[PDB]
């Protein structure tokens, strides 16, 4: 097409949603990782993660307003990946990685097990 | 703005 | 913090959230532009216009399936504007620019209405 | 991946 392009207009768009989950705005699920709950937007969580995107597209799961993580999922990594999605800023740190990775394969995010097992390599 |  | 950041990032976010108003997955408003109805996720709506921020921010307006917008909003304008939402290209032709500008100075969408003022500038 |  002859279309114009605004550079910045993704991550406007991505600082506005976290923006909006922040003030706990439109958020529709709660995620629940052992004791711990996490609230967010399922259009954001499915296009982040292939786990999501799989169980908000399922005619029956794409109406739960909670969804329970396998109890094998740490909480920790899993806010440090929801944070992700939210910002495109992974908080990866030596006493974390093994927990970010084990999420993220688990949640079926690509690119961040991509690096995890870089960084893991590295040392 | 520009050309994509 | 020593967050490492993924580049691609929200632009794979923003074309997910457009595959999914595509497939009319998890859309939770109908906009009606005089005859015309465009469905969209009130979440991206907000994040892209000041208007609709307004809008779903309201305690009463939040709740509502559909959204009537002035008569003097041209469909066509709306559809290049809800199209740029998703996706960060502008459709802005002779044909359209006037229609554009008057739909995103209405709709609060301060980037578009900058670069449609430039472009009548320029001409 | 990034230095942001
Ligand atoms: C694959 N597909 C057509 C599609 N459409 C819409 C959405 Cl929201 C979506 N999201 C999704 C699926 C798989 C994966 C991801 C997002 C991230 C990832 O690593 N795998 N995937
Ligand atoms: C201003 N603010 C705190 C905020 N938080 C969350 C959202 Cl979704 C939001 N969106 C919004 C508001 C005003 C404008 C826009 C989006 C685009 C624009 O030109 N003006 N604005
Ligand atoms: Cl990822
Ligand atoms: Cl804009």
């Amino acid at each position: 097409d002859s279309c114009i392009q605004f550079t910045r207009h993704a991550s406007d768009v991505l600082l506005n949603l976290n923006r909006l989950r922040s003030r706990d705005i439109l958020t529709d699920v709660v995620i629940v990782v052992s004791r711990e709950q996490f609230r967010a937007h399922k259009t954001v969580l499915m296009a982040c993660s292939g786990l999501f995107y799989s169980i908000f597209t399922d005619q029956l799961k794409c109406n739960l307003s909670v969804i329970n993580l396998d109890p094998e999922i740490n909480p920790e990594g899993f806010c440090i990946l929801l944070d992700f999605m939210y910002t495109s800023r992974l908080n990866l740190r030596e006493g974390n990685i093994m927990a970010v990775m084990a999420t993220a394969m688990y949640l079926q995010m690509e690119h961040v097990v991509d690096t995890c097992r870089k960084f893991i390599k590295a040392s | 703005w520009v050309i994509p």
